[PDB]
């Protein structure tokens, strides 16, 4: 329960955080404004002379000879076919850049969507737990649900534990004491439990590792002693 | 005032020695921002600093934990 | 791996004909060139400054290291910050340093974070790292015993903790080694820095070519801007001039579109970049011939002139 | 090689390259 509404608080929070900020949507705006912007500029530079006596045609072959209305349209001629060029080598570099945008995109949906990755800060912040896709006018959108821990508590651990001549180590988790008990307890989460022989394996005598304490380690097959 | 800094030299802003998270970069560390006033300039600050408690026998646990969405375009 | 590169800038007209009065007037009757080459360098240098942060300002809080510096046998002497020296750099990063060294309308931005703040950040990583293992970038930084956090990561290799608590002495002094002669393989090696040392001879040598280009003459009479206006008649003299004005802006050009095209590579080594300290540094990852040839255990970022240095262990 | 470290899954004849060794059961000797 408590799960299911910190994820429905979450999601319902995304909705109104996109609202508010101001350039959440940054990207995909940048790329719009650079396309319009060299149409723009493509356009409005056919208004140049480039050195002739007039940028339109018409008044140059009508109040001109031949012999200079071919030198006098080289110019523009010249002039236009550099413009075009360069809009037209400006769209590759722009084209190369987009086509690598979208290669990560298309990664980031195989491994985050249709997966779990346990690759650090690929699905977002903290420990991955899925990710949705939506739709966007020129992209994507990716939610990261991830666990992130807190309420953090301050322990006394030890390396292994020394009982009968014989060094234990725990099978998965850490050796934790409250001040006076030792307790097994997985990693990433606190929730203790009874040294006992099921969570612990054995490995050579306790005069080896450094920092092992002794304690006892319960057996559960021997108070049934019959 | 007149103030100057490694990127040249800044007009009209003054020169405090509290640092901030900056918004407005103006380079070689230095940066401005709007008090609310005045303009001031300033060096960054990269975070809060942090000691975390080490030792050779101590241990830290987390006890509960959050789930958070994160949005990425 | 190379991070960014210098941010230049340029001025049209000075460039062109350094302040002429009449050739400014015949130089405006061409468009917005000069519009558009502005606004690239500018957008290259914006991306230079966006891809350092993107690499370097990822831990959240600057993490100090404690004073009790022992950690079960391991030395961390060679890559944890010197307090001695002003630098306030390890002894490997000031080495790196020292390996690598080194108008007319053209000028060179300087970089938005400076060396220091760079040294600092790496400190930080680098103390979260010791201090916390790899909780510190999921979360909440949670101390842990360094031989306890090697244990993890024996474990993630898959071999059992214990392999390590009765090895400990043996890895301990081998690291050691190892840490001691990396500094000797760097500072031996001819070449070690080849990447960032091309980095800086590439944009020396274009703006040299650039600066040279102006001597040229693209078929006038003369290269001199006063010897074509002072010796000749205002007629001839817009020909002259016209011929001038087309050769440098396509130099221009060609110089633009090139630091283009070298910008998006150094984007694309960034990103790699910014992927590794994700990766290695701040976990521990299973991808082979990733972080480094063998088992991945961990990895320590140190920062060069212009870009990262990962120690791979 | 005890049942403690490894597990039971199916009869001896279909597996190719099976060899005849014995498993100790920590059981037996002690018995409780």
């Amino acid at each position: 329960k408590l799960i299911a509404n910190q994820f429905n608080s979450a999601i319902g929070k995304i909705q109104d955080s996109l609202s508010s900020t101001p350039s959440a949507l940054g990207k995909l705006q940048d790329v719009v404004n650079h396309n319009a912007q060299a149409l723009n500029t493509l356009v409005k530079q056919l208004s140049s002379k480039f050195g002739a006596i007039s940028s339109v045609l018409n008044d140059i072959l009508s109040r001109l000879d031949p012999p200079e209305a071919e030198v006098q349209i080289d110019r523009l001629i010249t002039g236009r076919l550099q413009s075009l060029q360069t809009y037209v080598t400006q769209q590759l570099i722009r084209a190369a850049e987009i086509r690598a945008s979208a290669n990560l995109a298309a990664t980031k949906m195989s491994e985050c969507v249709l997966g779990q990755s346990k690759r650090v800060d690929f699905c977002g912040k903290g420990y991955h737990l899925m990710s949705f896709p939506q739709s966007a006018p020129h992209g994507v959108v990716f939610l990261h649900v991830t666990y992130v821990p807190a309420q953090e508590k301050n322990f006394t651990t030890a390396p292994a534990i020394c009982h009968d001549g014989k060094a234990h180590f725990p099978r998965e988790g850490v050796f934790v004491s409250n001040g006076t008990h030792w307790f097994v307890t997985q990693r990433n989460f606190y929730e203790p439990q009874i040294i006992t022989t099921d969570n612990t394996f054995v490995s050579g005598n306790c005069d080896v590792v450094i920092g092992i304490v002794n304690n006892t380690v319960y057996d559960p097959l021997q108070p049934e002693l019959d | 005032n007149v103030f100057q800094t490694r990127a040249g030299c800044l007009i009209g802003a003054e020169y405090v020695n509290s640092s901030y998270e900056c918004d407005i970069p103006i380079g070689a560390g230095i940066c401005a921002s709007y008090q609310t006033q005045s303009i001031i300039a300033y060096t960054m600050s990269l975070g809060a600093e942090n000691s975390v408690a080490y030792s050779n026998n101590s241990i830290a646990i987390p006890t509960n934990f959050t789930i958070s969405v994160t949005t990425e375009i | 791996l190379p991070v960014s590169m210098t941010k230049t800038s340029v001025d049209c007209t000075m460039y062109i004909c350094g302040d002429s009065t009449e050739c400014s007037n015949l130089l405006l009757q061409y468009g917005s060139f000069c519009t558009q080459l502005k606004r690239a360098l500018t957008g290259i240098a914006v991306e230079q400054d966006k891809n350092t942060q993107e690499v370097f300002a990822q831990v959240k809080q600057i993490y100090k290291t404690p004073p009790i510096k022992y950690f079960g046998g391991f030395n961390f002497s060679q890559i944890l910050p010197d307090p001695s020296k002003p630098s306030k750099r390890s002894p490997i990063e000031d080495l790196l340093f020292n390996k690598v060294t080194l108008f007319n309308g053209l000028t060179v931005l300087p970089p938005l974070l400076t060396d220091e703040m760079i040294a600092q950040y790496t400190s930080a990583l680098l103390a979260g790292t010791i201090t916390s293992g790899w909780t510190f970038g999921a979360g909440p930084a949670l101390q842990i015993p360094f031989p306890m956090q090697m244990a993890y990561r024996f474990n993630g290799i898959g071999v059992t903790q214990n392999v390590l608590y009765e090895n400990q002495k043996l890895i301990a002094n081998q690291f050691n080694s190892a840490i001691g002669k990396i500094q000797d393989s760097l500072s031996s090696t001819p070449s070690a820095l080849g990447k960032l040392q091309d980095v800086v001879n590439h944009n020396a040598q274009a703006l040299n070519t650039l600066v040279k280009q102006l001597s040229s003459k693209f078929g006038a009479i003369s290269s001199v801007l006063n010897d074509i206006l002072s010796r000749l008649d205002p007629p001839e003299a817009e020909v002259q001039i016209d011929r001038l004005i087309t050769g440098r802006l396509q130099s221009l050009q060609t110089y633009v579109t090139q630091q283009l095209i070298r910008a998006a590579e150094i984007r694309a080594s960034a990103n790699l970049a910014a992927t590794k300290m994700s990766e290695c540094v701040l976990g521990q990852s299973k991808r082979v011939d990733f972080c480094g040839k063998g088992y991945h255990l961990m990895s320590f970022p140190q920062s060069a002139p212009h870009g990262v240095v990962f120690l791979h262990v």
